[PDB]
RNA sequence: CCGGGCACUCUAACGGGACUGCCCGCGAAAGCGGGAGGAAGGAGGGGACGACGUCUGGUCAGCAUGGCCCUUACGGCCUGGGCGACACACGUGCUACAAUGCCCACUACAAAGCGAUGCCACCCGGCAACGGGGAGCUAAUCGCAAAAAGGUGGGCCCAGUUCGGAUUGGGGUCUGCAACCCGACCCCAUGAAGCCGGAAUCGCUAGUAAUCGCGGAUCAGCCAUGCCGCGGUGAAUACG
């Protein structure tokens, strides 16, 4: 019943990183129903290329808001302990809740 | 046609409601 | 049959036919025709000179028409020219009254262009 | 078409008669995209060649269009001394498609209100000849048997 | 327009209520054209300004929700040749 | 007890089902001819039927969903095209010529900066 | 834009209305991403160094 | 909707997959044609990507910056005005001139993005804009949301018109310290020019051009018909 939201711009780590708390989830105790892709919210930024003025010639860039579920249903003190000082991520983001 | 405001196609090209164009659902 | 001034309108519809009439048109007609409770989709051609007089009795009464509206929106610009004020000086000189640009087209109140040299 | 022989687009058959030459006449009718709305009108005529004539509406049509089949035309050629006005014979493919878009264009000025009822009638009357579309097709071959001096410098 | 509301700066909403009652009436410069004008304005007479200076305006009853601007224009014409 | 075929037209997807009966068809809990009334093309959808002779032999019930009406028929096409080449696969044999076994990547095209539907530009000025 | 300006903008009271957003590299007052609160050449410049986190030139 | 499963659709990461690698023909090879593949070919379609350089190209008003120049002002604050001026002239556009069309009613099928200083379902008030109330959502989980053309049904009957809605009159809604100059929107009245446009001239080769709606950035609000994008339906035609 207890969930955890993964978000992050670069999903080379985001993925890499939802990867690990598997395992220190289903080694280290009770089931865990595996990372689901939720759909990448895109913020896009469209631009006129240079300083002055030609209007026409822009050039586009995004940022990725990637979002990866996974679910937890048994709580082990062990997964607890593991999902509080074994973290390691780095421009990841985390949630977790009880519902 | 799209410029007659007191018509449902009109309302819908300028984006409004009203009168000739309620919002319903 | 005439309604109010002069006014004959005909065949058509009855709902059409009542737009004909000046200070009247889509909703002031089908607001009158069921406030007289009389068919819309009937033709001014046929209908019984009662509800004839039931539909004119009731326009001509309900709110100002043809000639006296006329009248009082000439009188309203009057007022609003020579009290001097701002709407009153573009209706003086036939420019438009509300916003808008006169660089380009303000053709409609401008008239014709009326063209110069470079 | 510079370096390609550029090669022809190819059409879905129809879905009632079954046929391409419909499909292709059935886009000239298509204003602004909508198909629906052309082949409920070119059907809606064909309905109208029923009731009013007592053929078999496809078959008028293979032949009202055999009707408006130009068989010569006239074009340009530039040459030394001035720009002429040449007969040549009016490829199959050609053929095709002017008597599709004259069908259409004549169709669309004979003055009936409804729109199927035009297309009706000028389906009809090329067939049995007398339609406007035709004197088009006509009007053309003229002009390059009035041009027949010139029909040496064809390519 | 604005209905709850009928905004009107109080700069001189002060010196008109008090020219009603003082017993006195005389010329009043000020920079508000934003506001609306009457009742208690009517007779009086107001200096607004266009951008450039301040211009006299008489006021009466068919002048009511007019703002002040109106009756103070602000550019010059005259044609073109 | 039953047979299935994915098909997709232009951002239209399709999920069909056969399994032998009169010739019923279903879309979305729908009979054919009333989610479809009044457009053109929709008997064109199912297509490999009469082809491969098929008539009243099977009966449908398919969901689709995405695109619009008109792009998700040639979406169920293929449906019916990878279904009947489920039963008895010796139905790619007069399937493939016919065409109807491929997807039409045909797509809409996007807009490019400068221009105005994507290839359309806008009008030359030179004064 | 100039000193006078770029300061004016942060000092933001007097009537709400008038806050308007502005570069925080440049001054700039035109066409300023709300998001990153840069103006739109500083977002082209910064995104290009790497310097914009997540921020990566598109195309499709 | 519940149980249940995720199988499918999808969501999103990782791969696979076509390389003229196979057959016949040509050919000295490279390559070209042609066939069978296959979802796809002959660089599959579309981006992103722009050689040495040119235009003493553009920009000292994004910024930086050498030089020159002002210092109770060429700096600095404000109130009000102007950038919105109108005899005219040009570019880009939007809406049309109607019956493959207008109107009203009912009925369907998208994608991409936005939103808990916001998006606001739903109930009431109001003709309506909108206003009271007021639940859910840090959001594949609630909201923007109705997609529209299409479909069906009925109406208009060729008329400067149920076409077209420019101008103007009166009445209001909202934002905002404030809408005279200069806001957008609703309603009643008003209904102008316009019956496919002189010489001339633009775009587009396919899921393109037409045509139809939808989202966002900026943003209090908006003069957006603009711009960057999204999908719906979907032509014509290339002899040369
Ligand atoms: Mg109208
Ligand atoms: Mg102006
Ligand atoms: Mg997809
Ligand atoms: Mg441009
Ligand atoms: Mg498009
Ligand atoms: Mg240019
Ligand atoms: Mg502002
Ligand atoms: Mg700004
Ligand atoms: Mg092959
Ligand atoms: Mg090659
Ligand atoms: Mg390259
Ligand atoms: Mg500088
Ligand atoms: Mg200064
Ligand atoms: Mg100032
Ligand atoms: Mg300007
Ligand atoms: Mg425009
Ligand atoms: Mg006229
Ligand atoms: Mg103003
Ligand atoms: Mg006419
Ligand atoms: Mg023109
Ligand atoms: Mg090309
Ligand atoms: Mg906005
Ligand atoms: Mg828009
Ligand atoms: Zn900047």
């Amino acid at each position: 019943k207890i969930r955890i939201k993964l978000r992050g711009f670069d999903h080379k780590t985001l993925d890499a990183s939802a990867q690990k708390i598997v395992e220190a989830a289903r080694r280290s105790g009770a089931q865990v129903s595996g990372p689901i892709p939720l759909p990448t919210r895109v913020r896009r930024f469209t631009v006129i290329r240079g300083p002055f003025k030609h209007k026409d010639s822009r050039e586009h860039f995004e940022l990725r808001t990637h979002n990866r579920l996974v679910d937890i249903i048994n709580p082990n003190r062990k997964t607890i302990e593991q999902l509080m000082t074994l973290d390691l991520p780095t421009g990841v983001e985390i949630e977790i809740k009880t519902v | 046609g799209k410029g007659d405001r007191r018509t449902r196609r009109g309302k819908i090209w300028r984006g409004t409601y009203g009168k000739y164009r309620p919002r319903k659902k | 049959a005439r309604i109010a001034g002069v006014e004959i309108p005909r065949n058509k519809r009855v709902d059409v036919a009542l737009t004909y009439i000046y200070g009247i048109g889509k909703a002031r007609a089908k607001e009158a025709l069921e406030k007289t409770g009389i068919n819309p989709a009937t033709r001014v051609k046929d209908l019984t000179e009662a509800e004839v007089v039931r539909l004119r009795e009731y326009v001509e009464n309900t709110w100002k028409l043809e000639g006296e509206l006329r009248a009082e929106v000439a009188a309203n610009i009057k007022r609003l020219m020579d009290i001097g004020c701002y709407r009153g000086l573009r209706h003086r000189r036939g420019l438009p009254v509300r916003g808008q640009r006169t660089r380009t087209n303000a053709r409609t109140r401008k008239g014709p262009r009326k063209t110069v040299a470079a | 078409a510079r370096r390609r022989r550029a090669e022809v687009r190819q059409l879905q058959p129809d879905l009632v008669y079954g046929d391409v030459l419909v499909t292709a006449f059935i886009n000239k009718i298509m204003r602004d995209g909508k198909k629906n709305l052309a082949a409920r009108i070119f059907y809606d005529a064909c309905k109208i060649i029923q009731e009013k004539t007592g053929q078999e509406p496809l078959k008028v049509f293979k032949q009202a269009v055999e009707n408006v089949k130009p068989r010569m035309e006239v074009r340009s050629r530039r040459v030394g001394g001035a720009n002429y006005q040449v007969p040549m014979e009016v490829s199959p493919r050609r053929q095709q498609s002017l008597a599709l878009r004259w069908l259409v264009q004549a169709a669309n000025q004979r003055p009936e209100r409804r729109a199927a009822v035009r297309i009706a009638h000028e389906l009809m009357d090329a067939a049995e000849g007398k339609g406007g579309a035709v004197k088009k097709k006509e009007d053309v071959e003229r002009m390059a048997e009035a041009n027949r001096a010139y029909a040496h410098y064809r390519w | 327009s604005l209905k709850k509301g009928v905004f009107v700066d109080d700069h001189l909403l002060e010196k008109v209520l008090e020219l009603n009652a003082k017993g006195e009436k005389r010329l009043i410069k000020t920079w508000s054209r934003r506001s609306t004008i009457v009742p208690e304005m009517v007779g009086h007479t107001i200096a607004v300004y266009n951008g450039k200076q301040h211009v006299p305006v008489y006021i009466t009853e068919n002048m009511v929700g007019h703002k002040l601007g109106e009756f103070a224009p602000t550019r010059t014409y005259r044609g073109h040749g | 007890e039953q047979y299935y075929g994915t098909g997709r037209r232009k951002e239209a997807v399709a999920r069909v089902f056969l399994r032998p009966g009169n010739g019923k068809v279903t879309v979305n809990g729908q009979d054919f001819n009333e989610y479809f009334q009044g457009l053109v093309r929709a008997v064109a959808a199912l297509e490999p039927l009469r082809a491969v002779d098929a008539l009243g032999h099977f009966d449908a019930y398919i969901t689709v969903r995405g695109g619009g009406k008109s792009g998700q028929i040639d979406a169920i096409k293929l449906g019916i095209a990878r279904a009947l080449v489920q039963y008895n696969p010796d139905y790619r044999a007069k399937l493939k010529p016919l065409g109807f076994l491929t997807r039409d990547a045909r797509v809409v095209e996007r807009k490019k900066y400068g221009k105005h539907k994507a290839r359309r530009a806008p009008q030359y000025s030179k004064r | 834009a100039r000193k006078a300006l770029i300061e004016k903008a942060k000092r933001t009271p007097k009537f709400k209305v008038r806050a308007y957003t502005r570069c925080v590299r440049c001054g700039r007052a035109r066409s300023v991403y709300r998001f990153f609160g840069l103006c739109r050449i500083c977002l082209r410049e910064l995104a290009h160094k790497g310097q914009l986190p997540g921020v990566r030139k598109a195309s499709w």
